[PDB]
RNA sequence: GCGUGCGGUUAACAACCAACUUAGAACUGGUACGGACAGGGGGAAUCUGACUGUCUAAUUAAAACAUAGCAUUGCG
RNA sequence: UCGUGCCCCGUGUGGCGAAAGGGAAGCCGGUUAAUAUUCCGGCACCUGGAUGUGGGUUUUGCGCGGCAACGCAACUGAACGCGGAGACGACGGCGGGGGCCCCGGGCAGAGUUCUCUUUUCUUCUUAACGGUCUAUCACCCUGGAAACAGUUUGUCUGGAGAU
């Protein structure tokens, strides 16, 4: 796993053809939301202050990405 | 502080062996166990290696010489006699 | 009397430069602020020409001539000098100590080293400092 | 007679004590003498003679050790190789 | 809690190649980790001292990692130390400059006997 | 023990001039009394160099020059044939015949004394350790001097351990039982 | 917040924090106080083998054997 | 191309022999009546191969910076050589790190409660693999030490350059 500092770099690997999909994890303990992308070497996180503009990250995003949140319970 | 009126290093041997043996024992593990002055950097670093091996711990210089000597008596005699051959030869 | 002066030639001892051969540009023994001991400012060569046969091509010699220069202020306890003595015209006040301050002098500097470097070494003189130190 | 010059030495002029220092004034050229013990090792005995040769220094291959150089000298430390910058009231360098 | 562990393998005895260290799982489990040899610091080939720079790791590791991380940028870089690198420098000057004072000097014994001679 | 301690074969080099090799290591050798050299020496025929292992005299050290060969100077540690030595010299590792790398005055603290030349048949004759006198061709080669490590039998054992831990490594028979102490059918002293 | 040029060694002072040993004293119960457990009897001598070590698995563990030390013989 | 040859090199000789020696690489969580570092999920790694993209280098053709120790994502390297790693005893005390043991506070749960006990006990965890900032030895630069200094529990170190 590696953490993502760069707004232009997480776009990038979100944009790379082997990005299989993204998550958002939000924790509000922490107030903090991570963008996370499965590509197939790495999961690349990016950490962020749980914000509007955080949230409108998401449009940037690519939109043949598929993106998901994480729910608060990981069932099998 | 002398805590040993005359066994010296041989008092690690206790009672055994006999006075005899423990003193001429303790010659050879005082010389062998003494640190000397290297001929080579002038400090008082070289100590015994293995039997014959003398070392420098400051220069790392080793050197062939006596058991539990650095230098053998017969060794220098051998290297002054070698040095008026090498003279006789020469001139 | 001094030696380390202007047009000495001196081998490299530490750095990534080590074993190769400068020529002293400028002497500095009193020091300056930055580096503040007995220093020179000098120019030598990185990559020195290879071998010429007498078979060889026009063109494989004229590629083999070419000669890599570097320049570099240089402690004097990181060098070790030569009786060897290199005059150069074209060298003349090539570097200076604000020379190594701009990526670009630098640039133009050695520009400037390898032309009249690889002019004496066309030349046939000076063999000694064209050749590499082997160790 | 080297040892009561070399006290002489001591006592009224100029001398560094050392191969750093030595070198240094090597470099600056102010050297008068080089002063080399017999233990010094090879390469660097070679590379201060070529100092010398180079800065027109007499050199002097002290018959003594690096130890007897520091006494004669006067220290209670060794010395390998020592430089006389002023010869003060000896007449070590007229030989 | 359960404090006591066991040997994840099948080998059961204290060997060189048996070492493990003890690690709290996520689970909140005591368990042991086999873990590897420690790297040895590549040594100078002259004087044998570790050379600074270099990482210390087993052998085949080496294979993994790239060149300027293998070496250091100089002569000898990575195989001796820059002391060592020096004493090589300024032995190869010496003793080429006293071969051609032994040469002139061997010439000039070599004219005087000829002249001696004629 | 890695190596035999023998010279180099007696080449062209070392019958016509000589050859210089530089002392690497000295190094103990399990089961011997003295210490071991290991001096790399020049191959004149190839670029590869050789190392080679000799028993180390008194005096030799690390990054030594020592050379061998018919006109190698009369120096401690270097080898030459007993045609180019004067009588009185000491030397070690004395080869019986020209090639056999060395045969006499192996031991610590050991050497053979060059007594005379006769150089009409190119004999020298020699006086062994033991005392006893030999006659061995003149371009038989030896290092000259002592063979380090003398003065090893001056110091008692003094344990059945010591003992133990020297001949372990020597494959040597010990303990060692008395005849008298066996039974007749052991020993004929047995009984 | 760093740079100097100074000036002073009563910080011999304050604030905060912390653990286990050692010594001394009063009081007090007693048939017992290393309260169980754990844990040398000591001494005068003689013979004997120097010592540590080893053997007769399944009747003998020893003044037997070995040992270091000493002596002799053979071998270039 | 006299087309049906010529040149270079030297070291020998094959195999078996270790589920405790040497050795490329995997962790956590869950799962079965019975297997699990092997299944399932997540997150990785090694070895070998092919061939792209980005980035790098180059018109001073094979990088740049630092006095130096050396650094940085790259930054040509056949034959033939040199060196390192693999690769190494036993014992003694000292220092650092993990884990365990121990103490205090807090939330939640449980037990005790004639009396006492703000009480006694339990959970409070964080893997491989990576990034980043640091960690004894040692090494480099300045400078030149007797009124010798630094310094370990253990007396070693320093004009061969200490503090
Ligand atoms: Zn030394
Ligand atoms: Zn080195």
């Amino acid at each position: 796993p590696q953490e993502v500092s760069d707004i232009k770099k997480f776009i990038e690997i979100c944009r790379r053809k082997d990005a299989s999909s993204a998550r958002i994890k939000k924790n509000p303990k922490t107030q903090q939301i991570k963008f996370k992308v499965r590509c197939q070497r790495f999961l690349y996180t990016l950490v962020l202050k749980d914000s509007d503009k955080a949230e409108k990250l998401k449009q940037s995003l690519p939109p043949n990405l598929q993106i998901k949140d994480v729910p608060k319970r990981n069932k099998r | 502080s002398k805590r040993t009126k005359k066994v010296g290093i041989s008092g690690k041997y206790g009672t055994r062996y006999g006075a005899s043996l423990r003193k001429l024992v303790k010659k050879q593990e005082v010389t062998q166990h003494a640190r000397y002055t290297c001929t080579f950097c002038g400090k008082n670093s070289v100590r015994r290696t293995a039997v014959g091996i003398w070392s420098c711990k400051s220069c790392k210089k080793t050197m062939a010489g006596g058991a539990y000597t650095v230098s053998t008596p017969a060794a220098a005699a051998m290297r002054s006699t070698l040095r008026r051959l090498r003279e006789i030869t020469e001139a | 009397m001094k030696f380390l002066k202007t047009s000495r030639v001196c081998l490299v001892t530490r750095g990534r430069y080590a074993g190769k051969k400068v020529v002293i540009i400028q002497p500095v023994d009193q020091g300056t602020k930055s580096h503040p001991y007995g220093h020179a400012l000098v120019a030598g060569i990185e990559r020195y020409p290879s071998k010429i046969t007498r078979r060889m091509s026009k063109a494989r010699i004229e590629k083999r001539s070419k000669i890599k220069p570097f320049i570099k202020v240089i402690n004097y306890n990181h060098l070790m000098p030569t009786r060897y003595t290199l005059e150069l015209e074209g060298l003349k006040a090539v570097i200076n100590a604000d020379t190594f301050k701009e990526p670009s002098q630098r640039e133009e500097a050695k520009k400037t080293v390898k032309k009249v470097l690889e002019d004496r070494y066309n030349s046939g003189k000076n063999r000694w400092f064209f050749t590499p130190l082997r160790f | 007679s080297i040892g009561a010059k070399l006290a002489l030495v001591i006592k009224s002029g100029k001398v560094v004590l050392g191969y750093r220092s030595t070198l240094k004034a090597l470099r600056s050229g102010k050297a008068k003498l080089i002063l080399i013990a017999a233990n010094t090792p090879p390469l660097r005995k070679s590379e201060l003679e070529y100092y010398s040769m180079m800065s027109k220094t007499p050199v002097h291959h002290y018959s003594g050790t690096n130890i007897e150089l520091g006494t004669a000298c006067g220290k209670l430390f060794r010395c390998s190789t020592m430089a006389i910058l002023d010869a003060g009231d000896s007449d070590i360098l007229a030989d | 809690a359960p404090t006591r562990v066991t040997y994840r393998r099948r080998n059961p005895y204290n060997t060189t190649s048996n070492r493990t260290r003890v690690i709290k799982t996520p689970g909140g489990q005591l368990r042991v980790l086999h873990i590897k040899k420690r790297g040895t610091a590549p040594k100078c080939g002259d004087c044998g001292i570790k050379l600074p720079g270099i990482p210390a790791l087993r052998p085949r590791e080496y294979a993994t990692i790239s060149k300027p991380k293998k070496t250091v940028q100089r002569a000898y870089g990575g195989s001796r130390c820059g002391n060592c690198v020096r004493d090589r420098i300024i032995r190869a000057f010496l003793i080429e400059e006293q071969k051609i004072v032994k040469k002139v000097l061997k010439e000039q014994s070599q004219a005087e006997k000829k002249a001696s001679k004629k | 023990r890695k190596a035999p301690a023998k010279f180099r074969p007696l080449d062209y080099a070392e019958r016509h001039g000589y050859i210089r090799g530089i002392v690497k290591e000295i190094i103990h050798d399990p089961g011997r009394g003295a210490p071991l050299a290991r001096v790399v020496f020049r191959s004149p025929y190839k670029y590869k160099q050789i190392t080679e292992t000799f028993i180390a005299n008194e005096g030799m050290y690390t990054g030594q020059f020592i050379y061998a060969g018919k006109n190698a100077a009369l120096t401690v540690g270097n080898i030459l044939p007993l045609s180019s030595v004067p009588e009185g010299t000491v030397v070690s590792n004395v080869e019986e015949k020209p090639g056999d790398r060395g045969a006499l005055g192996r031991t610590s603290g050991n050497y053979v004394t060059v007594v005379g030349h006769n150089p009409d048949e190119g004999k020298t004759r020699i006086k062994l350790p033991s005392g006893a006198k030999k006659v061995v061709p003149s371009s038989s080669r030896g290092m000259i001097g002592i063979v380090a490590g003398g003065g090893r039998t001056d110091k008692p054992l003094l344990k059945a351990s010591r003992a133990k831990h020297k001949f372990a490594v020597k494959r040597n028979r010990w303990p060692k039982t008395r005849g008298v102490a066996m039974n007749p059918v052991d020993h004929p002293h047995g009984g």
